[PDB]
């Protein structure tokens, strides 16, 4: 229990992501949404300092990143994220949804589409059509893994201990062989 | 649950007949005697099965009971954790104290200042 | 695009017929390049949605993506007093685009310039991190000793 | 009146007018004696979550507002083309908007406009608690195969390599001895030969206890495990889409002639007929008649249920999560047909998701004890399937030694 | 044999009697066993300090 890791990273509560450290980096995609979040926030500007420090270009070079080690956390979307995460695989989200917001179809305004696409949106929502195409290729489609468990027992562990077995057995070949010289000679 | 109890009680003298069969096609009391003993890793020693394939059914058996003594073990270790009270209660945040059921009593003193922080609060009206 | 000029078909699981269309755009390297633009395909999510919707309304359009990947920001340029709408949003609001089917966030930001329909995914903010297994095996016989 | 959304109360036995932070809202009774007329006009305070949210929009846009309850009809259907409900009171210019827990789809928006939706919602399925069982099978994992077979060759060779250079006997000798190193039981130990093999099974024993330590605490740690699963997987799951097998899942709930039910009405007409014997008196009822066994599933507002879910004595439950829910929408706040209103009540609206202050409102009007904590004691030698596969492997045992027994005496003779 | 069962060392067990006293110590290694599973579970509990 003892050698556990840090494994604990919640929302934007924990201290940790308030005072930064250059241990960690928290990137984000520069001129996104996020960036508007985090700048019209009061309190966290340090945060978005240390973050403005080290934005990226796109989604794609920030998951890369961070499968290399290089970024150590990442905030963006959530739907985007959780596909990319479950999908891809060996990849955890941490935490609850904080800026609950939604996606949405835009127009510059006044014109008739507008008012025509969003009866349309609504009826596409209670056809279930919305449904089978999320359950078509957005979800369902990825490495489903379990919860985490404890480590097991590999041969990099039995290796410190078989070597006393052929040391012990050469040391035993060596020895019978001495010990019956001498009682040959005494 | 008295069944993974029971069931070895049988288990253990049938194995034992079987190979004392075994043994008898080509030593039964002795053998039983053994096959208790060899389960409870008992200071009681005897002579194996005649044959070398019923000893080694008998000791892949014994295998067997090492992994129920180390299954009773990991348990006994696992109810030490499991059987932790509900020994955690935090200041004013905890759910608990929001929505207040008559499991639990909090009192306070009539009068006291106590009562007017709690009363001029917004959302803990049903707490007050 | 496949050298045929459009890009193959494929199957779903079902063998159901993936839509696809053909999206113009960027240089095919956006970093390094003077420009290339090259016809492209997509599919997606918002793409089927896009299908649905134009046979639903009578539409007949033609895709082409952004020309520099930023969602859009509003930003004050240099040399000049004109704060502008950076990116996808500006080439909505100068008149290049009619229309922006894309995962688009809300907020008032953005809602004072342009006209938001009815959500049609809602969603949230999270944060990712690697996981890792390693365990701690270490002189086993030495650590306790 | 509703749930947590908007609450009703009486008004201040103590003082006239009602606490701080709440609204008078009145009320007009009409039920009385049909003699002269009476309009009932009781002033009572309201308070809850979309009174908060217009408390706050008032100030920032510069309303000011009576407040006003409703008697005919809960929400409001269509009546031969006629609405009665809030949507009624709306079309009749009797009020620029109705507030509280109001749901939004494609029939209502065609007679009234509406906000932008401030909390997300939809439909989804509450049933009875669940329970869990034991999710191993097999204790192996506390080693990896490749592990347990690599020592096993390993430990073989250098008992007969080392039996060969001791000579220098009877292989149930060196077999046994190890086994019983592994096992740590009694074993009939022969053949104690007097030599550095002696020394060599002290190594022995000394990897032996090294390694049954290593297996007690890998088991330990292995032993940490839960369980749990809900017995439906949809609307589209064959009990409702088939309400006629052997298993009747029966009574859903669906309170008449709100939202979901005219839903409903529009996809699977079958279940409505079959519906037709439900729960009709709001969610009390509900909890009740699917707590005494009168009923299992319930069908109704997600954004209510898991709040009755979170705030419940005990733990009852809804279906698989969040991920079920059907025809996602959300709540708004409709406001008459072409008013100047609309773009200012939306900007604001989003101004308030701007500056985290949903925040607040969630924290302290919509939590529960029960929506937390998920864990289980975990599960002792119960596992009737694992002790069985074990014993299944025993019985396999048993067979092969019938079988070589057979052999053996085939190839003496 | 009793300091065996508790501790289960490797004694020189002398004087195996065969009567019913056997069954005494197969007995008194079921307790034994369960005396040192318990025992084990107990130090892992202590062990958190
Ligand atoms: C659903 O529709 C029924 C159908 O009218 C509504 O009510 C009925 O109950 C009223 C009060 O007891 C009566 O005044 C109506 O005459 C009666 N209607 C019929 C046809 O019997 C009911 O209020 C609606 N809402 C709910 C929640 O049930
Ligand atoms: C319409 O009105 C008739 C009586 O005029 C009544 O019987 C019927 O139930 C009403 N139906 C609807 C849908 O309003």
């Amino acid at each position: 229990v003892l050698d556990r890791p840090e494994e604990r990273i919640t929302g934007i509560n924990d201290p940790r992501l308030r005072n930064p450290s250059d241990k960690f980096i928290y990137a984000t995609v520069k001129q996104s949404s996020v960036d508007i979040y985090f700048r019209r926030q009061v309190c966290l500007s340090t945060m978005y300092r240390h973050m403005e420090k080290h934005n990226y270009e796109s989604a794609a070079e920030a998951i890369q990143a961070v499968r290399d080690n290089k970024l150590h956390a990442f905030i963006w979307d959530s739907a985007v994220l959780e596909f990319e995460a479950s999908q891809k695989c060996d990849l955890v989200t941490t935490g609850e949804l904080f800026f609950r917001s939604g996606f949405g179809i835009g127009m510059r305004k006044d014109s008739p589409w507008k008012q025509q696409v969003s009866l349309s949106i609504l009826k596409s929502h209670e056809n279930g059509f919305m449904e089978d195409l999320d359950k078509t290729w957005v979800r369902y489609q990825e490495c489903d893994s379990r919860s985490n468990a404890p480590a097991t027992l590999t041969f990099e562990n039995m290796a410190g201990v078989f070597m006393l077995v052929a040391g012990g057995i050469v040391a035993g070949i060596f020895l019978i062989f001495i010990e019956i010289a001498y009682k040959r000679h005494k | 649950q008295s069944t993974l109890w029971l069931l070895v009680g049988l288990s253990v003298h049938v194995v034992a007949v079987m190979l004392y069969l075994l043994d008898r096609f080509s030593t039964l009391s002795s053998a039983m005697w053994f096959s208790w003993g060899v389960l409870l890793n008992s200071g009681i020693g005897e002579g194996a099965p005649r044959s070398f394939s019923a000893r080694i059914l008998g000791m892949v058996w014994a295998g067997f009971a090492m992994i129920i003594v180390a299954s009773y073990t990991a348990n006994l270790a696992a109810f030490l954790v499991l059987d932790r009270p509900e020994e955690r209660i935090t200041g004013i945040n905890d759910p608990r104290l929001r929505n207040p059921s008559d499991k639990f009593i909090y009192a306070t003193v009539k009068q006291s200042s106590v009562d007017i922080y709690f009363r001029r609060q917004v959302c803990l009206s049903t707490m007050y | 695009t496949m050298s045929d000029g459009t890009c193959k078909e494929e199957f779903t699981v079902n063998g159901d017929p993936v839509k696809k269309v053909i999206c113009t755009g960027p240089n095919d390297t956006s970093p390094g390049s003077p420009r290339h633009t090259v016809p492209q395909c997509c599919y997606g999510f918002c793409i089927d949605l896009l299908i649905k919707l134009a046979r639903t309304m009578q539409f007949t359009y033609e895709v082409h993506l952004v020309a520099d990947g930023k969602f859009g920001t509003q930003e004050r340029v240099q040399n000049s007093n004109k704060k502008e709408w950076n990116g996808m949003m500006g080439e909505l609001l100068s008149g290049q685009a009619d229309m922006i089917v894309a995962p688009l966030t809300i907020n008032n930001e953005r809602a004072q310039y342009i006209e938001f329909s009815k959500p049609f995914k809602y969603q949230g903010l999270t944060i990712l991190v690697k996981k890792e297994i390693p365990r701690s095996t270490l002189d086993s016989f030495m650590q306790p000793f | 009146e509703e749930a947590p959304f908007v609450i009703v109360e009486s008004v201040d036995p103590l003082s006239g007018t009602c606490m701080r932070n709440t609204v008078p809202c009145q009320k007009r009774i009409i039920s009385e004696n049909k003699t002269d007329e009476e309009p009932g006009y009781i002033k009572k305070c309201c308070k809850g979550f979309c009174i908060d949210i217009l408390k706050k929009i008032s100030k920032s846009v510069k309303f000011t507002y009576d407040l006003y309850l409703v008697t005919n009809g809960k929400h409001g259907k269509k009546i031969n083309g006629t609405w009665n409900g809030m949507i009624g009171e709306v079309v009749m210019k009797r009020a620029y908007m109705a507030v509280g827990s109001l749901t939004i789809n494609e029939e209502r928006s065609e007679v009234v406009d509406f906000s932008v939706p401030f909390i997300e919602t939809g439909i989804s399925v509450m049933v009875s608690r669940s329970n869990g069982t034991v999710s191993p099978s097999a204790f192996l994992e506390p080693f990896s195969a490749d592990v347990w077979v690599m020592m096993f060759v390993m430990l073989l060779i250098v008992s007969a390599v080392a039996v060969f250079v001791f000579e220098y006997f009877t292989i149930g000798k060196a077999i046994w001895l190890l086994w019983g190193l592994v096992f740590n039981n009694s074993v009939p130990v022969q053949n104690p030969k007097g030599t550095t093999s002696k020394i060599m099974v002290s190594v022995w024993a000394f990897f032996a206890v090294i390694f049954l330590a290593s297996y007690t605490a890998n088991l330990a740690a292995f032993m940490i495990q839960e369980e749990y699963v809900d017995q439906v997987s949809g609307l589209s799951d064959k009990k409702f889409q088939r309400p006629n097998d052997f298993s009747p899942p029966f009574r859903f709930g669906t309170v008449p002639n709100g939202s979901t039910e005219r839903n409903i009405r529009n996809n699977y007409a079958e279940m409505h007929a079959y519906m037709g014997k439900f729960n009709q008196r709001g969610v009390d009822d509900a909890l009740l008649s699917l707590k005494t066994g009168k009923l299992d599933a319930f069908i109704y507002d997600a954004a209510v249920l898991n709040y009755m879910a979170g705030r419940d004595e005990g733990c009852k439950l809804v279906t698989i999560g969040s991920g079920k829910v059907f025809a996602s929408t959300g709540y708004g706040i409709a406001i008459q047909k072409d008013s100047g209103w609309k773009r200012q009540v939306d900007l604001a609206i989003l101004q308030l998701f701007g500056d985290g202050e949903m925040e607040e409102l969630e924290a302290c009007w919509l939590t529960g004890i029960c929506h937390n904590e998920k864990n289980e004691v975990m599960s002792s030698q119960l596992d009737i399937d694992n002790m069985a596969g074990v014993f299944y492997m025993l019985g396999a045992a048993m067979a092969l030694s019938l079988i070589t027994f057979i052999c053996e005496h085939l190839f003496y003779w």
